[PDB]
DNA sequence: TATGTGACACGTGCCTGGAGACTAGGGAGTAATCCCCTTGGCGGTTAAAACGCGGGGGACAGCGCGTACGTGCGTTTAAGCGG
DNA sequence: CGCTTAAACGCACGTACGCGCTGTCCCCCGCGTTTTAACCGCCAAGGGGATTACTCCCTAGTCTCCAGGCACGTGTCACATAT
């Protein structure tokens, strides 16, 4: 009588919600109808930059032997990537702390 | 006769210690003694989530340590170590602000 | 009787698991995550919501979105993500 | 309750420690008070901000929400604060 | 002739003569006005939208725009905007 | 049976457009409900903010014994009032030049 | 067709008239090819934005309405172009 | 005699002519030369309005000069009146770029 | 008459069109891939085979192949596949 | 009575035929009998390590300002990536060339 | 290397938000056009750039110096934690 | 409010560092001359920006129903802490 539920973002493949991002874009008035293709576009940008700073954050608690994220981790994987310091240069993060970096000057003889 | 570092020894562990470790540079009462002290010159009896307070917090010292290393560009620029106020007005100018 | 609050909690635990199986989190750099995504949400939904309005379209399509991509992500975030999206367009194309 | 040099509350060596992790090797006296007059602008900048988010909010106390709105009003996004 | 394109002159040559009757103006400087007039009026609309959402308001209001004003104006600009506005919503509320 | 169509700026006394600046939000996606004095406000603040300006710039015009307002005036008005420069610090004029402002150090004896 | 030179098309002494506009006294000889490369990243940066607004209004002529919009996005807005 | 000025003198001079002055000082046509050749760097054979040929001039001029202002203030704040392209580069980095 | 013969030109072309719009490619170079994917074809193939024989399982599953791309495809390349692959199956299990 | 035919290829979403790589696996002689998630599994990391390749090539293609890849390309590409040059470190490639490589004695002076 | 622990992480109820079916219609894709804007090019001219000489002003190294933070140790108290 | 130390203060002595001065060398603007191409300005051409029409693709919206993700509870081991 109707069709068995399906999400779609499974439809597209992806994780990140498609009927919640689409919710969000909806509500949070951009345009008054939105493409089809555009949140699942979306969600998918987001799902790929969300994977490869979490890969980024994996190496840095790797090479600091912690099993867990922790936002030192975030801070290090964030400020390292000249790519992603271009992309967050005018952002802070909460117990981030910064790069250990010294002047060569500072350094003796 | 005792142990004594040369200036600049400890300054270096420290600056170590404080670029590896995380934790907050300032006595966390006195900071929100003082932030309750500017906001109820704007608005009486203003109380405070500790969140909010501490989100002030460290919005504060990122500001002041990205002034900082401002500082030291301006101060190297100058050939110096020692920073004085005039690098902070520079940095602050120059920024804008 | 409290009422339900909105997170990227499940999502973003499972693509660590894909991405890394073995690392774990805290949940304080979950809420710096959720502030990131959110952020990079309206930055793109505020970037296409201006491109509408500059061509005087009331419908935002995914040409929009990957356009306020190519602006507001700079390199290489770019165009993986743009290789990746499009690829997503045609999977649900596909349904 | 009412409250008087706080400013002064932000101790010198809470300065010092601050400017050790901006990696500043020698500073000057007259730094302290100089900074403390800077983060009392950058403060009263933010908390008028937060402030005036709050009384439209029709709340008497202050969210770190608003906050957070107040940063990123400045160019100064936070993270990790439920934004 | 062309469709009709939307342009501030006439207001601003309204204004400029209540300020100054004696003075002229250039159709460049009053192109600027329009830039500068539209910069602000879209600062004040996207800020209003967004204490919209924040107290999850679906109808922007004049207070919110006196948030706003207050916001953006440091000071003086500010409070005599808001005496200003203030003035023209109670002679408007008088019809 | 219509009465005479009267204009919301004689209404409240006011020279820019309500009707204009209220279809502008009501089609800028805002918000899709607005209040009905919320126009009036805004239309009211920019009328105060363009008159200073202007007056600024008129008084500029009368300083150089100039009759027709320039983008120098402006530039020169905009740059030298402390509230307008910090609230238009990023926010460049085509064509108008720069402050004459010369450092003492650049400065002779 | 294609164009090989012309960043040296901004010659030293137009260098020499913006810096006297920017109330530099003395210029040195390195300054000139240092600031010609600092105005190709700064020139390139909003171009790349006002291509991508122009292929995306469909249009291969470009416009000034675009370089408006991409001189704001990077908080460089400009008076006298819009519209 | 031919009369020669002492250095910086006729330098200052033109620094109040150009500050008083508000003209472009870019040749437009080698401007648009460049503009192009970056132009199809990104998309070949394009067409432009020499409106927005005039606005990239407007705010390139504007985005050196008030570089120069910001090197300017790194110079004199290392006590020289000789500006060097470190500067500028300091004056990049403090603002972020 | 002729008879028909396989090819995997037009994969490779549809994948090159997804990777790079912009670049064309010679029919021999197409044959080049063509003699790839055979080659590692079978040299997977003939992995999962003697690696089913290892275990006495007489049926390959994707963990035997995941286990022998592990085994010829060294690290980086051989990580990124797991990856492509793992959420290919995954996406393949809710398809 | 049937669905459209929609095919496994479409299921994962990617380009390589899952139903001829089954084919070949059932007709290849490999086992009697192979899971369903196998061959998707090999038409992905086929279809990635093609696609690496192929930017490889690609970005040879510009640097030497051609439209269409020529094994020159594919020598250049797949000698100067590690892991696929010793991946292949045995396989020749038609037309390919080497290398440029000069030995530093047999420089002058 | 030894030891607690609470924070991370995982099983569970649910309702609620998101998907399925269907439609109106309307914004959007597309065809045509034209004309105006944009490109291409040709002659005069001079300011604009470029180049050379020069000569003073400035950058900067050297050296010292006195002081003013760095470092070290004793104290207070005041920050900090529990309730 | 009630303990409970950590560090903030504070003194004290020492070094190193801004800085003051000068020697010295070299760099770059002042000035004049040469070149040169920028620019007016004029005109031809054509190209696509923009405009109007036309028909249609989707999608926003409505009703139904259901499963997903978050609250809720819990347990448990990676990490904090000590040495």
């Amino acid at each position: 009588a109707r069709a068995k539920a399906k999400t779609r973002s499974s439809r597209a493949g992806l994780q990140f919600p498609v009927g919640r991002v689409h919710r969000l874009l909806r509500k949070g008035n951009y345009s008054e109808r939105v493409g089809a293709g555009a949140p699942v576009y979306l969600a998918a940008v987001l799902e790929y930059l969300t994977a490869e700073i979490l890969e980024l954050a994996g190496n840095a608690a790797r090479d600091n032997k912690k099993t867990r994220i922790i936002p030192r981790h975030l801070q290090l994987a964030i400020r390292n990537d000249e790519e992603l310091n271009k992309l967050l240069g005018r952002v802070t993060i909460a117990q981030g702390g910064v790069l250990p970096n010294i002047q060569a000057v500072l350094l003796p003889k | 006769k005792p142990h004594r570092y040369r200036p600049g020894t400890v300054a270096l562990r420290e600056i170590r210690r404080y670029q590896k470790s995380t934790e907050l540079l300032i006595r966390k009462l006195p900071f929100q003694r003082l932030v309750r002290e500017i906001a109820q010159d704007f608005k009486t009896d203003l109380r405070f989530q500790s969140s909010a307070v501490m989100a002030l917090q460290e919005a504060s010292e990122a500001y002041l340590v990205g002034l900082f290393e401002d500082t030291n560009l301006a101060a190297i620029h100058a050939k110096r170590v020692t920073i004085m106020p005039k690098d902070i007005q520079l940095a602050r100018r120059i920024r804008g602000e | 009787k409290r009422s339900r609050k909105e997170s990227y909690s499940v999502y973003v635990y499972k693509v660590l698991k894909q991405v890394h199986p073995d690392t774990g989190i805290s949940s304080k750099a979950m809420g710096i995550m959720n502030s990131f995504v959110n952020d990079i949400f309206e930055r793109i939904a505020g970037e296409a919501s201006r491109l509408a309005h500059y061509n005087k379209r009331s419908t935002i399509t995914s040409r929009e979105i990957q356009t306020a991509v190519r602006l507001l992500l700079p390199g290489e975030l770019a165009k993986h993500a743009v290789s990746e999206g499009t690829k997503a367009v045609t999977k649900y194309t596909s349904a | 309750k009412v409250l008087r040099d706080n400013i002064q509350g932000i101790t010198k060596p809470a300065i010092r420690r601050l400017a050790r992790r901006g990696g500043v090797k020698r500073i000057s006296g007259l730094i302290y008070e100089e900074t403390r007059g800077v983060l009392k602008v950058f403060l009263e900048n933010v908390i008028r901000d937060a402030v005036t988010y709050t009384e439209h909010a029709k709340r008497k106390t202050v969210t770190a929400m608003d906050v957070v709105y107040a940063l990123k009003r400045q160019g100064r996004t936070l993270y990790g604060f439920g934004g």
